[PDB]
């Protein structure tokens, strides 16, 4: 396909969302082009989880990354970071994108997280950009908070899965879109104290979601 | 060939295909385990129940207490085969389960033409009859969620699937005051929780230890009952939690109906006056009143009277369940045939102690609004099958919703323990948010003579340099020096006037539990009868409960600095939040300090001046080097 997503994927995204990522690679590369960048942080953190925490999801993620790097798949690009790039990227280049008013003490972060920020800034703003728009995929709130402070756009696995369902135009996207427009039609829009988009609805008027057809597991 | 648990599911069919095989794995493992247990040779002690039925008591040594998923009311067959009497079989029901003090199960035998061989003690085997009802309901709930569009609202369906749909709230009249008049006032944390929940289709409440989740949950149910003017379904994985919540709801003036299985109708309860079967019996008149009296004195009914009896009971049960303000039952109990009606508002307490398919059972009854109460920082569900647990069945619905971005509202004022005891658990597991609802003066003993390292700080980490041993099974560890030190602590508490009921000993290893119990019986300074009343168990036994004094025996001490499942943050959290007045931790800091969680604990104890070593009467600061 002609639409292209450019992602830097962290370790938590693999450990928690490996099944979702596998589906993106095999099914979604029809009308979408996926472009992954695997930083050194990811490989080191997945190795730590597999060895010190006996995480079988982290073991499977490392095996999957090897399969991605060995295959010449259509509409899927994967680049594993060369560790020596971390010594070339300036920490001052990361600090130029950091919000001073931000609550996180960026210079006091551990080595692993300092290097993850270097990888992100390299892709988002430096030589690794290639005229593309990059997003960090993470399932760790601390990682997403530090990325936001350094103007690195980030998303969750669910955020990407929803975006790729829209492009694929599957029944999951279409039926959720009907539900959204049903709420917009019957219900009052409000800006909550949190700043969020809330829709007041009547408790007594409920919309049920069509299930469609499908196969159930049987013993 | 099983699909992994995903973050977002395409549809509820994929959701079912993921959880379905995991339920089967658990079911098969549970069933197979009981098949093996049926081969163990047991000793039976006979007695007579008040109703004059025979009681068979016995100990099952093959499996650990947590591995045998046996409930009161469960049917069993007791078999004799030997050279002292012909072959004999007897069917009965479980009336007592093992506790910390009683290692025995008690089976009440059904009356028969052939009497039981009460003169024999050995030659018996016990076979639990497999029902599978709990797992069947979980499977049915998964399937109903997939194919029945009316089982749950569209919004909740999308939220459970991990989909991104616009957030909605209910146009509902909020009360001016959240605390209920004529009743004890909620604190601001509790009040904020009730406030946040009332207009949301889905809420998560986190209730740390001693923070008042019962009064908060009962107040929520009370307001939702007044707002919707409809039945509310209230659930929890365990019967004790259901009874606790039902009692509070009844105290608020709500018409509560407590549904128990037909198997447990004779179980002793604090809320027996709310049991559906007792409400049928008491509120019966006419033909039903007669059929009940007849069945009580005759013990059996004729074919025509049984059909008539069943018809009338069902009709009465439905009328009682329909007129109720709240229906209370366990999560699995929600799947009962008698509750095949609609429940639009559901509150699930202790939802973190159930698997996701177990929580689904009460939610697939036409739910529009769901409140899940729990604590992912405390104990999770019991998953016997490791492959199923590894595949993700240990994750509750409360925890998956957190991974999906749902922030729980936390109750932050604890009323259980001395402020000194709540500090580390609060900082470590609750981001330092816990405040104290009780003072140091409310949790102190004025004339205490106990050798606490610092007077006024009722905690200590008593370092010992003993080494772990291996028990008679080969599968467990013990620590003879820590067991000896444990007795010295207890005796010292006894000398200070503390009663055995006030003391609890928590140890992760069955080897240590058995050794501590035996050791205090033979080498306890004071009367052995005092020490037997001191509860020695694992964290599971103390989950949801409290003691005035807690002794933690870590057991683990080796040159490799390996500590096994002492690594568990959730177990450590529960073990540190059980005490009200005092805490003593026994352990070897040298090996515990390699673990980063335990290293933070030792540093906290050292900062308080509580990390000590030596003789109890001449304690010294522990010399171990701790490096962060």
């Amino acid at each position: 396909g002609s639409t292209q997503y450019n992602f830097i994927i962290d370790a938590s995204a693999f450990e928690k969302g490996l099944g979702n990522i596998k589906r993106w690679c095999s099914d979604c590369t029809e009308a979408v082009t996926l472009n992954f960048y695997i930083p050194t942080f990811t490989l080191n953190e997945l190795d730590f989880l597999q060895q010190r925490r006996k995480s079988f999801a982290a073991r499977e993620s490392l095996k999957f990354i090897d399969r991605l790097d060995d295959s010449k798949f259509a509409n899927l690009k994967v680049f594993i970071e060369f560790p020596e790039v971390l010594d070339i990227i300036l920490w001052s280049d990361v600090m130029e994108h950091n919000d001073s008013s931000g609550k996180i003490n960026i210079a006091k972060l551990p080595k692993r997280l300092k290097n993850l920020l270097k990888s992100c800034i390299y892709k988002c703003y430096l030589e690794g950009n290639e005229g593309l728009h990059w997003f960090l995929i993470s399932e760790d709130p601390q990682i997403r908070e530090m990325a936001m402070q350094c103007n690195i756009p980030s998303c969750s696995i669910v955020d990407v899965d929803s975006i790729l369902s829209k492009d694929m135009n599957d029944k999951s996207f279409r039926e959720s879109e009907k539900f959204n427009n049903m709420m917009l039609k019957n219900g009052t829009k409000e800006e909550s104290e949190n700043g969020r988009e809330i829709i007041r609805t009547n408790f007594n008027k409920t919309v049920y979601a069509s299930r469609g057809t499908g196969e159930l597991w049987s013993p | 060939a099983i699909p992994p648990l995903l973050l977002r599911y395409q549809d509820a069919y994929e959701y079912q295909r993921s959880y379905g095989p995991l339920i089967k794995l658990e079911a098969d493992y549970d069933k197979q385990l009981k098949e093996s247990q049926a081969l163990e040779h047991i000793s039976v002690s006979w007695s007579l129940a008040l109703n004059n039925r025979h009681l068979a008591s016995f100990t099952l040594s093959t499996f650990e207490s947590n591995e045998l998923k046996v409930a009161i009311g469960d049917e069993m067959i007791l078999w004799y085969s030997g050279m002292q009497h012909p072959d004999w079989e007897g069917r009965g029901y479980i009336v007592r389960l093992p506790n910390s003090f009683q290692d025995t199960f008690t089976l009440e035998l059904k009356p028969s033409k052939t009497p039981p061989p009460t003169h024999l003690t050995t030659g018996f085997t016990a076979e639990f009859i497999w029902k599978g009802t709990s797992y069947d309901r979980m499977q049915d709930a998964l399937k109903k969620f997939a194919i029945d569009k009316k089982s749950i609202s569209g919004y909740l369906y999308y939220k459970i699937l991990g989909h991104q749909v616009v957030d909605i709230s209910f146009d509902v009249p909020l009360p001016k005051e959240f605390s209920i008049p004529n009743f004890a006032q909620l604190n601001s944390s509790q009040s904020n929780a009730v406030s946040h929940v009332l207009q949301r289709p889905l809420s998560l409440i986190q209730g740390p230890p001693g923070t008042g989740k019962t009064v908060t949950s009962a107040t929520i149910v009370y307001h939702l009952s007044k707002i919707h003017k409809d039945r509310i379904l209230v659930c929890a994985p365990s019967n004790v939690a259901v009874d606790h919540l039902a009692a509070k709801l009844r105290d608020l003036g709500l018409k509560v109906v407590r549904l128990t299985a037909k198997s447990r109708e004779d179980v002793e309860s604090s809320v027996s006056n709310l049991a559906l079967h007792n409400l049928v019996g008491r509120g019966a008149k006419g033909e039903l009143k007669n059929l009940l009296k007849l069945k009580d004195e005759v013990g059996e009914l004729s074919a025509s009277d049984t059909k008539r009896f069943v018809k009338l009971v069902r009709k009465t049960e439905a009328e009682i369940l329909n007129k109720a303000d709240v229906v209370c039952c366990t999560c699995v109990g929600a799947g009962d045939k008698r509750l095949d009606t609609k429940f639009r508002t559901v509150l699930i307490d202790e939802s973190t102690q159930a698997s996701e398919p177990e929580c689904l059972i009460p939610i697939v009854k036409g739910a529009k609004q769901v409140i899940l109460v729990g604590d992912h920082q405390q104990l999770g569900p019991v998953i016997l099958e490791r492959k199923a647990a590894d595949a993700g069945l240990k994750q509750s619905l409360f925890e998956r919703l957190i991974s999906l971005g749902h922030v729980p509202i936390r109750l932050e004022v604890q009323y259980r323990m001395n402020p000194y005891l709540s500090e580390f658990p609060s900082n470590m597991f609750y981001e330092g948010s816990l405040q104290n609802g009780v003072t140091i003066e409310q949790r102190t003993v004025p004339n205490s003579k106990f050798p606490w390292p610092i007077r006024g700080i009722p905690m200590m980490f008593w370092a010992n340099y003993g080494r772990e041993e291996i028990s008679a099974n080969g599968t467990s560890f013990l620590n003879r020096i820590e067991a000896m030190n444990c007795e010295r602590i207890i005796t010292k508490l006894f000398r200070d006037g503390v009663k055995p009921e006030q003391i609890g000993v928590i140890t992760p290893y069955e080897g240590q539990r058995a050794y501590i119990l035996q050791y205090m019986q033979m080498n306890g300074s004071l009367d052995k009868d005092l020490y037997i009343k001191v509860e020695v168990a694992s964290v599971d036994a103390f989950q949801g409960r409290e003691k005035d004094y807690i002794i933690l025996s870590c057991v683990r001490a080796n040159e490799q600095q390996a500590i096994g499942f002492l690594r568990d943050p959730r177990r450590l959290n529960v073990g540190l939040t059980r005490a009200k007045y005092g805490l003593v931790i026994l352990g070897n800091p040298r090996s515990l300090a390699r673990n980063t969680l335990w290293n933070h604990l030792l540093i906290h104890f050292r900062e308080k001046g509580c990390l000590v070593e030596g003789t109890l009467d001449n304690l010294q600061l522990c010399t171990v080097q701790l490096v962060r």
